[PDB]
RNA sequence: UAAAUCGAGAG
DNA sequence: ATACGCTCTCTGCTTATCGGTAG
DNA sequence: CTACCGATAAGCAGATCTCTCGATTGCGTAT
């Protein structure tokens, strides 16, 4: 049964990759294509049991996201090996996150983060902080059938868009800021995400979504 | 429509408003005092609810522009109402505003820092900035820091204001889109639920009597309890009447203006008017010109118009408060016996709720009690209203309806007319 | 006051009786045919309060 | 006298920014169907009123013939101005336009 | 499979799949209805109707409580329960600029749509 | 000068409900002198939906050239061919003039000289403009010696000779009707329509050729030679079918719904099978293994039990209506056209009934077959508490007749108590159709009040009324539904190149165009789709947007949608055939061009008209009610929620069947066989014994080890009852 | 109609020797489409008819009871044999001709006689037209009624349908141009309609449009100086223009002044 | 008389008197 | 000249 | 002869009150 | 121990195409 846990999570880290990978950083498919008994061998102990401390890891910006969006900066991905999240842990990981200067840091907890520890989230601008349940990466949405392709747009592009249809940022269809495709992607408000949409008259045409 | 008729006017957009007591007490033309629409002989009797400064009235010149019943086009006049009585429309609003206010400092009981924020931000979603409304929730870091943290908050909402402005996006006007509409009503949601979760004043920590609205009509205030009133000291059921409510939220309204005037507006108050709680009430009512009161007939067979036997009980009710004020005022020079004081109090206390009682049900039937007469809400709200049946759906000249019959030899796209629909169905052609 | 019951169909008992509607109770005798005028003594009501229903069991 | 000067300078500044330069407009160069319609309507609606006439009338008496017939050879002294949701404006006399 | 899990409910996708998952499975859901009875309706009709559904990024419905949002006051009027709609345009001192079809027909202008989607110039010869 | 209306005028037609569009229309007036009603032409009776039963409707005169002018041309009902729903025809002509085509374009019909041109200048009256060339021009006898005759599909096609304009080739058009080749003897070709240059010499015109069908050759010449053409050609052909009606009848009459000896010979014979049907059924369903009698104890006893449920009798009269209509379709396919007396094309009542005129094949076969099982909400008759379908039958007859089965015909009648069943079926119609239409018209107003506002705009875009955005192109592509119906007929716009070339006419198009930038993007969005494409959606980058995204499709040629695209490539691909590929694909790049929706569209009024309309024709929730959880409520909680789960290859079905068993819920109520309580009071007692199924039973249908369950019992069951007794004595101490 | 649900208005009185004859000089009285059968299945009309004319040339009158007949001895035989001992053939068909070209029809022509009843639904009582007429009094548009001249309804259902047609002008003729348009004065600077008046001019002088609203008593304030019948002297609120509204906008506003709504319109050219 | 055709619909001074 | 309510109908 | 007081709903939202947190 | 954040059980609101006819329209004291 705990082979049942170390294959959920497993499939959550390579989905933490795979949403790392899309958001723009640099991360290689050796890294995402990782063999189970591999990911055992490299994360699981004599025991078996799985440690999330060393799960935590570094992603920095390809050359191509720093050449669309120069604002980009280093990115800490974090496992809690503890089986909740209260105060100690997150406000930990604030100053982790400060010491180092990372632009941004995303959350992978197990159970639930404390309300009190959620107080501490948007605590440090401009870095923002991400929380993501550690079940509900286990399956990557942007893989499913029904979902389209989502790519966010930089802030020429976004100029462009509301240039050729003369429009105010509100007047475009909005995303929620909390849907999950958005806090995949990590969406800001204000920024524009294209999609890419299948359709069964047209095939594919470009769709713009901001989120609000 | 005659095409050889311009007009060289447009209406371009409507903008929503509280008719205030003031300008209808100048724009009419004449109010009404006597609950009787015609004397004797059938003449309108002058100050009725038919006065010829109303308008035209069966073959009686207006007093007002001299014209005949064709070409008056009817003139609004008004009802001084003894007291201060609740709009109808309003009174939930009011209630919600009520309630939630500290009657000690004039303040609503939430605490003034949180309050701020929450104009703030509603100030910069008047201009469409929801971008920055949230960014504004991230200035956090006694009774001196909060001074300096609202001084900052407003820094930065006018630092965004002016960036926008300038920066090509938004005019003078504010940008109002559907998104930023729901964002603003979900803002005002949340600051409405969050008044009204308190136990005591922020800024003077006295506990308030807690309001109950029975029904329509009657607000009874419970009275504060002793454990609750001992703290009115260390920090040193009953009837309320309408004035006693409308002083209320005045001072409230006074003391809260800055915020207040982001929560009545969607978008930049140019006028500058202050936001009154006087606007929830009305002092004065205002009678439609005769010509949408005129009474229907069918030869013998003649009735009055429903909105004339509501504005008759009203009036009738308010020459009968009058007449318990007058009664009461005789006494005041003079105090005889204060058991007919009790007795004429009781009485003029029915005689407000009474009159009140008559408002609501000659602006909402439903809102009335003791089927009955319509009213004006009764006119517009539903199908047989006034929006579905007399705009988005009209009856219609030049016409005509009739059962169809086949034929060939029609090519198609044409429609065979009868004789009779060709000799009164027509078109007028200028002649050239 | 029965002569009002019959011009109008109203039901007007300080007591209500054990049927349900109360209004509608009387039907003009039309007689445009013979088939017209027989049929209205030979037509039985469920009751005018089953005529404003949604369901059709 | 000074205030209406400056309103009416500022409504024509504001005019002239909505107007797009006729080198700089991406709409279709056809004549919609309501395009065609409307301009017929007009254009009939001002020979009814006695307008001055750039065509031969073959015998024709009615007003929207006599639309039809100038459409056709293109000397309706006519310009539609195509809105854009944002309020900006092209300018397009019949005479640009194809119809169909 | 995991990735081709398809669900008849059109709101626990959007709660999980995001907003354009939801706007699918409703083109999806409201297309097979019409199936059942082999009844042909265009795509173009659905696909509207799903954005228009979803353009705030939530589920939205074709009734009073999802239509409370919207800039124009007489729609909202015409529609249903007309004083409430009154009360808050009037307390909120809305003013709308007469761009619903429904809207200019209270006033009596010329519609937005169609013929009325743009404007005619007289060319003058003589300045 | 206040006119009198004219012949000149146009006048806006109407009838409610106004469920759609097309309902109302404008028509071109035309004063008649004799009677008090609206004359009406029978192909606009198909928008209005329409009958002369007494209807009435509504006409309106505009006072106003600018309404003049729309009425005229944009709610002209000529521009109403194809309805905007899906782009399908909704006018042609309905009742007699398709049995008159089907009778004039027979391989019998021959005319003398007299009778052709008789024929042809009844309808081609070249003095109201019916024809183009001033003179009738006709054609030379199909048959010279002994005596020159002429043919009915001559007379169609000197008609569309004339009617179709000069300096333009014929119609070529390969397409089918509604009656088999069977239906001609053998080797016949008739079912197959063959236009080749404006000139018919194969099939017969029907329903499907003239009428509210599509791709028939009033619908090719709509889309060839245009609108009023098409409307031209509708009339023309209405009144030759008249002027061939009036002098050669058309009667349907008691002989059409005999049968033969040998048909009623077979038609009893096979009838005779079902005396043991209902039988069969009620023993297959009661678990009896077969040739139990009716009036079998056991079987009269399970009968009853399965009555007194709503679910079992629910199977009961499920499986019987099966076997029975299965011997109704053995008494159709036997006893039709076979047993016939008289055939098609003689026989009016099967003439008009395969043409499509008038009725369908069921009809037919209730009027000389039988009726068949009667349907009461999908069940079969009602029983009452007695077990007795009606007075006449024994309780908990198995019988067929008992439960609804009409052996008999409209043609000899039908029994008492068929008689009786037939009445409940009929009053159950009327019911349904009484109780749909009104419940569909909140759906259309709901839609109608939200989406009058959205609209396309000049950026091509649609959005709504205060200006925001909904799409940025109507359906990804700007194609009209009502004018896309021949983009993709390839073979069609072929055969057709020059005629199409003459009005496309790109020759005229190039001065205020931009021709070769479009088509580059495309060619290189289309090599770089084909090199990709391969991969899942969602690893595809998108390095090239579609053309569409950039280049305005109505400004820029070449710039259509990628499936346009690709089904020309592909069609331009499998077969090679003076028009060569690059001059077609130009003028199948025209066309696209001129197939986009106008800016100002109402496109929102049209979407919510296209979905209520059709609305008014209608485990899981399904149909309008469904509409109604969707659109009018959003609900979240849906009634019957449901989930579909792909499944691996590699798994079996014998591993599915558990897997399905291994998701499901189990309640503790399904396994136990029964609990009996004890109590003894004098402190009180209880011995709360539960019996359960036998281990094998319930560890095999459920999947559940005795483990599981007394873990279950002594965690949560026994939490569960404390609980209830607790709180049911605490309620219970006043 | 006849007895059995067949139902239809008349379409033409088609003059006799345009109708169909048969070989007994007969011609029909009445003519009905073979198409009504098909999908109705009123074959008792066929029976009927068969009756009617055997029952006709006999002299004698047939029972119609249902369930006397049976699947044995159909209808169709019993009457037809009845038509084949008067002469007649069995199937109840004749030999028409018709009475334009005057040739024999193809077929033979199914003709009897039947029980057809006239429907008490004419068309004197159901025909209307109007041009213009009387108006309600508070919407100055037409009257309900048929008996009373009035207009019929263009209801929401017809304007979606003229907004769908994209026919903007149809609508405005519908909805506003010939319903309840009028020309309202509007003041300029309240934007209010009702609030307007005319004047009292004196001897020589020109009634002219002021607003109550935008104007001051001249006790608390000589070409700004109206009056009205009642004699008060005003000075101001002459900044009005017309505008052409419907008049159930003016009745709209005056019943949202009864509720302490105030409606500002601004008018485009200031 | 005081109609559209006749009379200007609205009239503003631009500059003061000279 | 009007309005409800009831009743009867038409598509 | 005559005038003035009156008993078989669908979808939510909105309210009251019940537990748990952490302060 | 006490105050904030939800979390249901209960109460409350609005709502679920056109057209044509006819017939009725209240009683209860007080003077
Ligand atoms: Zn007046
Ligand atoms: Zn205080
Ligand atoms: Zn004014």
């Amino acid at each position: 049964e705990n082979e049942r846990n170390i294959s959920r999570l497993w499939r959550a880290f390579r989905t933490v990759k795979e949403m790392v990978k899309d958001r723009g950083y640099f991360i290689t498919q050796e890294e995402v294509e990782l063999p189970l008994e591999d990911f055992k061998a490299k994360y699981c102990d004599s025991m078996g049991r799985p440690q999330r401390k060393m799960m935590s890891f570094q992603a920095n910006p390809t050359e191509e996201s720093i050449s669309k969006f120069p604002d980009m900066g280093s990115l800490w991905v974090e496992f809690c090996d503890e089986p909740s999240v209260g105060v100690k842990t997150m406000k930990t990981f604030v100053i982790h996150i400060q010491e180092k200067n990372f632009q941004t840091g995303i959350f992978v907890y197990q159970n639930n983060i404390t309300p009190s520890a959620m107080k501490l989230v948007p605590s440090i601008p401009p870095a923002t902080i991400e929380t993501f349940n550690e079940a509900a990466l286990v399956v990557n949405i942007t893989h499913h059938e029904l979902v389209p392709k989502h790519i966010r747009l930089s802030s020429d592009e976004k100029r462009e868009l509301l240039k050729r249809y003369r429009l105010k940022e509100s007047q475009l269809p909005r995303i929620q800021r909390a849907d999950p495709v958005a806090l995949y992607l990590g969406l800001k408000r204000g920024e524009v995400v294209k999609i890419i949409r299948k359709s069964e008259t047209s095939g594919r045409y470009a769709s713009y979504r901001i989120c609000m | 429509m005659d095409i050889s008729k311009p007009v060289g006017s447009e209406i371009t957009s409507v903008d929503f408003g509280i008719l205030t007591a003031k300008e209808i007490r100048n724009l009419s033309a004449k109010q009404i005092t006597n609950p009787t629409v015609l004397d004797n002989l059938g003449h309108p009797v002058s100050g009725g609810l038919y006065d010829l400064a109303l308008g035209a009235f069966l073959r009686n010149l207006c007093s007002t522009c001299g014209l005949d019943e064709k070409f008056c086009p009817g003139h609004q006049g008004h009802i001084e109402l003894p007291v201060p009585c609740y709009n109808p429309l309003f009174f939930n609003q009011l209630y919600i505003y009520l309630r939630a206010s500290c009657l000690f400092c004039h303040h609503f009981r939430l605490k003034s820092v949180e309050v701020h924020r929450y104009a703030c931000k509603l100030r910069l979603l008047q201009y469409g900035l929801i971008d920055e409304s949230y960014k504004l929730d991230e200035i956090t870091l006694s009774s001196t820091l909060l001074n300096e943290l609202k001084s900052k908050r407003s820094e930065y909402v006018d630092m965004a204001i002016a960036k926008a402005l300038s920066d090509g996006r938004t005019t003078e006007r504010g940008s109002f889109t559907a998104t930023v509409n729901d964002e603003r009503k979900k803002l005002v949601h949340e600051f409405h639920k969050k008044l009204l979760s308190r136990g005591k004043c922020d800024n003077c920590g006295m506990f308030s009597p807690k309001f109950r609205k029975d029904g329509f009509t009657k607000i009874f205030e419970t009275a504060l309890n002793e454990k609750q009133i001992t703290n009115n000291r260390v920090k040193g059921s009953t009837y309320i009447l309408s004035t006693e409510v409308k002083n209320i939220l005045d001072t409230v309204f006074r003391k809260e203006q800055c915020v207040l005037q982001y929560v009545f507006h969607s978008r930049p108050n140019l006028s500058r008017k202050l936001v009154k709680a006087d606007s929830f009430f009305m002092d004065v009512l205002v009678v439609p010109p005769t010509r949408f009161r005129l009474p229907s007939k069918l030869g013998e067979e003649v009735h009055e118009n429903s909105q004339n036997q509501l504005l008759s009980k009203v009036l009738t009710t308010s020459l009968l408060i009058r007449d318990l004020n007058d009664d009461l005022s005789k006494l005041q020079k003079d105090k005889v016996s204060l058991e007919d004081r009790r007795v004429i109090f009781s009485r003029l206390m029915n005689a407000f709720v009474t009159i009140q009682n008559d408002v609501n049900a000659f602006i909402d039937s439903t809102k009335a009690q003791g089927v009955p007469i319509p009213g004006v809400k009764q006119a517009l709200e539903k199908k047989e209203g006034l929006f579905r049946k007399h705009m988005m759906g009209k009856r219609v000249n030049y016409a005509a309806r009739s059962v169809i019959s086949p034929d060939p030899n029609i090519e198609t796209n044409e429609i065979g007319v009868p004789p009779v629909f060709a000799v009164k169905l027509t078109y007028p052609e200028p002649v050239t | 006051k029965m002569q009002y019951f019959l011009s109008t169909g109203n039901l007007v008992s300080q007591s209500g009786l054990d049927l349900q509607q109360v209004s509608g109770y009387t039907v003009v005798a039309e007689k445009i045919n013979f088939y017209r005028f027989i049929s209205h003594f030979r037509m039985v009501h469920r009751g005018s309060f089953f005529a404003q229903l949604k369901t059709t069991t | 006298p000074e205030d209406f000067q400056q309103h009416e300078q500022i409504r024509r500044k504001t005019l002239k920014e909505k107007a797009i330069p006729k080198d700089q407009r991406a709409t279709t160069p056809y004549m919609t169907k309501y395009e065609r319609a409307r301009i017929l309507g007009t254009r009939a609606l001002q020979i009814s009123m006695n307008a001055p006439v750039f065509v031969d009338l073959e015998g024709e008496t009615d007003p929207l013939r006599i639309a039809m017939k100038e459409l056709a050879e293109k000397k309706i002294p006519l310009v539609i101005r195509r809105y854009l949701p944002d309020g900006s404006f092209e300018d397009w006399s019949v005479e640009e336009l194809i119809v169909d | 499979d995991v990735d081709g899990i398809t669900s008849n409910d059109v709101a626990a996708v959007l709660k999980t799949y995001g907003v354009e998952a939801a706007r699918n499975t409703i083109v999806n859901e409201i297309n097979n209805v019409f199936s059942r009875y082999a009844i042909s309706v265009s795509f173009r009709h659905l696909d509207l109707i799903a954005d228009m559904m979803t353009r705030q990024g939530t589920y939205l419905a074709f009734n009073r409580q999802g239509m409370e949002t919207s800039t124009s006051s007489f729609m909202k009027m015409s529609y249903e329960t007309t004083c409430q709609f009154l009360t808050k345009a009037v307390l909120d001192n809305e003013r709308e600029q007469l761009d619903s079809p429904s809207a200019r027909i209270v006033v009596g202008k010329l519609n937005n749509v169609g013929t009325g989607s743009f404007d005619v110039l007289a060319k003058v010869p003589n300045a | 000068v206040y006119r009198h209306i004219k012949n000149r005028d146009v006048v806006l037609m109407n009838r409610q409900p106004t469920l759609h569009k097309a309902s109302m229309m404008g028509h071109k007036v035309r004063v008649l002198p004799n009677e008090k009603t609206l004359r009406l032409h029978y192909a606009n009776t198909g928008a209005y939906n329409a009958d002369f039963d007494g209807d009435e409707m509504n006409m309106h005169f505009p006072q106003n050239e600018n309404a003049r002018a729309e009425a005229l041309n944009l709610a002209n009902t000529d521009s109403q061919y194809l309805t905007p729903t899906s782009g399908s025809p909704v006018r042609g002509l309905i009742q007699d003039h398709i049995s008159a085509g089907v009778w004039l374009t027979s391989k019998d019909s021959f005319f003398t000289r007299e009778q052709y041109q008789q024929y042809i200048y009844g309808c081609i009256r070249p003095e109201d403009g019916h024809t183009t060339r001033s003179k009738i021009v006709t054609l030379p006898p199909t048959i010279f010696k002994p005596y020159p005759l002429w043919t009915g599909k001559q007379i169609i096609t000197t008609v569309l000779l004339n009617v179709t304009p000069p300096d333009m080739p014929g119609i070529n058009l390969i397409s089918k009707n509604k009656i088999k080749n069977e239906y001609w003897g053998k080797g016949s070709l008739e079912n197959e329509v063959l236009f080749k240059d404006g000139a018919l010499l194969c099939g017969i015109l029907d329903k499907s050729q003239y009428g509210a069908s599509k791709y028939g050759i009033v619908h090719s010449l709509h889309e060839v030679y245009g609108p009023e053409v098409a409307a031209k050609v509708l009339s023309v052909l209405g009144r030759l079918f008249t002027n061939y009606i009036t002098a050669t009848a058309f009667t349907c009459g008691m002989d059409d719904l005999r049968l033969t000896a040998e048909g009623n010979k077979w038609r009893t014979d096979i009838l005779k099978t079902s005396v043991d049907t209902g039988r069969e059924a009620a023993a297959e369903v009661t678990n009896l293994d077969k040739d139990t009698p009716a009036d079998d104890p056991e079987l009269l006893k399970r009968l009853q039990e399965i009555l007194r449920d709503n679910n079992k009798s629910g199977i009961l009269d499920a499986v019987t209506s099966s076997k029975v209509n299965a011997i109704t379709s053995q008494v159709v396919s036997k006893c039709v056209p076979d047993g016939t007396m008289k055939k098609f094309p003689c026989n009016s009542m099967q003439a008009m009934a395969l043409s499509g005129a008038k009725g369908s094949n069921v009809n037919v076969s209730q009027i000389m077959c039988l009726l068949g099982q009667q349907a009461l909400e999908g069940r079969r008759v009602p029983v009452m508490v007695s077990g007795k379908t009606l007075p006449s039958f024994k309780p908990y007859e198995t019988d067929a007749m008992a439960g609804g089965y009409v052996k008999g015909r409209f043609y000899s009648g039908i029994k008492p108590q068929e008689y009786y069943f037939h009445c409940m079926a009929g009053r159950e119609g009327l019911i349904d159709t009484a109780v749909k239409t009104s419940r569909s018209g909140y759906l259309q107003r709901c839609l109608t009040k939200q989406l009058e506002g959205v609209h396309v705009s000049y950026d091509n875009s649609i959005r709504d009324a205060d200006g925001t955005l909904v799409q940025f192109m109507y359906g990804g592509d700007a194609i009209d539904i009502t004018k896309e119906s021949h983009m993709t007929q390839f073979e069609f716009c072929l055969d057709n190149y020059y005629a199409l070339l003459k009005k496309y006419n790109p020759s005229a198009l190039i001065e205020h165009l931009d021709v070769e930038s479009a088509l580059k993007y495309s060619k290189k969005t289309l090599k770089y789709r084909k090199k990709h494409s391969k991969e899942p959606h969602y690893k595809q980058s998108v390095k090239y947007d579609p053309v569409l995204a950039k280049y305005n499709p109505a400004k820029y040629l070449g710039s259509v949608s990628e499936n346009f695209q690709d089904k020309l490539e592909s069609f331009l691909d499998k077969n090679s055939k003076g028009v060569n590929e690059k001059k077609f694909r130009a003028l199948m790049q025209l066309k696209y061009m001129r197939s986009l929706i106008n800016p100002g569209e109402a496109v929102g009024i049209i979407a919510s008209q296209s979905v209520g309309e059709p609305s008014t024709q209608m485990n899981v929730t399904l149909g309008i009610p469904r509409l109604r959880e969707i659109v009018m409520t959003a609900s979240a909680a849906i009634k019957t929620p449901q989930m579909t789960l792909p499944i691996w290859n590699d798994v079996s079905d014998e591993q599915a069947d558990t897997f399905c068993k291994s998701i499901s819920k189990v309640l503790l109520s399904e396994v136990i066989d029964k609990v009996i309580v004890t109590e003894t009071t004098g402190a009180r007692s209880y011995v709360i014994h539960m019996r359960f199924f036998d281990n094998n039973e319930y560890s095999e249908e459920y999947d559940v080890s005795k483990e599981e369950l007394q873990n279950v019992i002594s965690n949560q069951f026994i939490h569960l009852l404390e609980a209830a007794i607790v709180k049911e004595i605490k309620k219970q101490k006043r | 109609s006849s007895r059995h649900g067949q139902k239809g208005v008349c379409s033409r009185k088609w003059p006799t020797i345009d109708m169909p004859f048969s070989e007994t000089g007969i011609q029909p009285d009445i003519i009905i489409n073979p198409h009504a059968f098909p999908s109705r299945m009123t074959i008792g009309m066929f029976v009927e008819s068969l009756a009617g004319k055997a029952g006709a040339l006999h002299g004698i009158a047939q029972d119609s009871t249902p369930w006397i007949f049976n699947e044995d001895d159909t209808p169709a035989d019993y009457f037809g044999e009845q038509l084949a001992k008067a002469g007649y053939n069995y199937h109840g068909n004749e030999p028409m001709y018709s009475g334009a070209t005057g040739e024999e029809l193809r077929a033979d022509i199914y003709v009897g006689v039947v029980y057809y009843q006239r429907l008490r639904h004419m068309v004197n009582d159901k025909f209307q037209v109007r041009s213009t007429g009387p108006v309600n009094s508070l919407t100055m548009q037409p009257v309900k009624g048929r008996k009373r001249h009035g207009g019929i309804r263009v209801g929401e259902m017809e304007r979606d349908a003229l907004i769908g047609h994209g026919t903007s002008f149809l609508l405005q003729d519908r909805l506003l141009n010939s319903s309840d348009y009028t020309q309202a004065s509007v003041c300029r600077e309240c934007g209010s309609i009702l609030t307007t008046q005319q004047s009292v001019p004196r001897i020589g002088s020109i009634s002219t449009v002021c607003c109550r609203r935008c104007s001051m008593r001249f006790e608390d304030a000589d070409s700004q100086i109206w009056e009205d019948g009642q004699g008060n002297k005003f000075v101001g609120g002459n900044e009005t223009t017309t505008v052409a509204i419907p008049f159930v906008l003016k009745y709209l506003d005056s019943e949202l002044s009864a509720m302490g709504i105030r409606l500002r319109y601004n008018v485009e050219p200031k | 008389t005081a109609t559209t055709l006749n009379t200007p619909v609205v009239i503003h001074a631009t500059q003061l008197p000279q």
